[PDB]
Protein backbone atom coordinates (compact mmCIF):
# COMPACT_ATOMS: atom_id res chain seq x y z
CA UNK A 1 0.00 0.00 0.00
CA UNK A 2 0.69 3.63 -0.86
CA UNK A 3 0.41 6.73 1.59
CA UNK A 4 -2.72 8.74 -0.89
CA UNK A 5 -5.16 7.96 -3.72
CA UNK A 6 -7.03 10.88 -5.76
CA UNK A 7 -10.51 10.90 -6.54
CA UNK A 8 -11.25 10.42 -10.37
CA UNK A 9 -14.63 12.96 -9.80
CA UNK A 10 -16.02 14.05 -13.51
CA UNK A 11 -19.26 15.57 -14.42
CA UNK A 12 -20.49 12.42 -16.52
CA UNK A 13 -20.96 9.97 -13.52
CA UNK A 14 -24.26 8.01 -9.05
CA UNK A 15 -22.67 6.55 -6.26
CA UNK A 16 -19.57 7.22 -8.48
CA UNK A 17 -20.33 11.27 -7.50
CA UNK A 18 -18.17 13.22 -4.86
CA UNK A 19 -20.96 13.58 -1.56
CA UNK A 20 -20.20 16.18 0.56
CA UNK A 21 -20.57 15.19 4.22
CA UNK A 22 -21.00 17.18 7.70
CA UNK A 23 -21.28 15.51 10.40
CA UNK A 24 -22.07 17.29 13.90
CA UNK A 25 -21.03 16.16 17.05
CA UNK A 26 -22.38 17.31 20.19
CA UNK A 27 -20.81 17.75 23.45
CA UNK A 28 -23.26 16.66 26.24
CA UNK A 29 -21.18 17.34 29.23
CA UNK A 30 -21.87 18.11 32.97
CA UNK A 31 -19.57 21.54 31.79
CA UNK A 32 -22.02 24.91 31.15
CA UNK A 33 -23.96 24.70 27.99
CA UNK A 34 -22.79 26.93 24.92
CA UNK A 35 -24.58 26.25 21.84
CA UNK A 36 -28.41 25.85 22.22
CA UNK A 37 -31.74 25.56 20.54
CA UNK A 38 -33.86 28.80 19.89
CA UNK A 39 -36.14 28.35 23.25
CA UNK A 40 -36.93 31.85 25.14
CA UNK A 41 -36.01 31.82 28.72
CA UNK A 42 -38.55 32.43 31.14
CA UNK A 43 -38.67 34.53 34.56
CA UNK B 1 16.13 9.01 40.67
CA UNK B 2 12.66 8.59 41.95
CA UNK B 3 10.07 9.46 44.94
CA UNK B 4 7.26 7.90 46.49
CA UNK B 5 3.87 9.65 45.17
CA UNK B 6 1.83 9.12 48.29
CA UNK B 7 -2.00 9.20 47.55
CA UNK B 8 -1.12 12.62 45.35
CA UNK B 9 -2.71 12.65 41.76
CA UNK B 10 -6.56 12.17 42.71
CA UNK B 11 -8.80 14.41 40.10
CA UNK B 12 -13.00 14.92 39.88
CA UNK B 13 -13.97 12.15 37.88
CA UNK B 14 -16.84 14.14 36.18
CA UNK B 15 -18.22 17.57 36.78
CA UNK B 16 -20.94 16.77 38.68
CA UNK B 17 -21.53 18.30 42.18
CA UNK B 18 -22.00 15.24 44.68
CA UNK B 19 -21.79 15.60 49.08
CA UNK B 20 -21.60 13.70 51.84
CA UNK B 21 -21.06 10.61 49.25
CA UNK B 22 -18.35 7.92 48.60
CA UNK B 23 -18.27 7.37 45.12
Amino acid sequence: YFPLQSYGFQPTNVGYQPYRVVVLSFELLHAPATVCGPKKSTN
Amino acid sequence: AYTNSFTRGVYYPDKVFRSSVLH
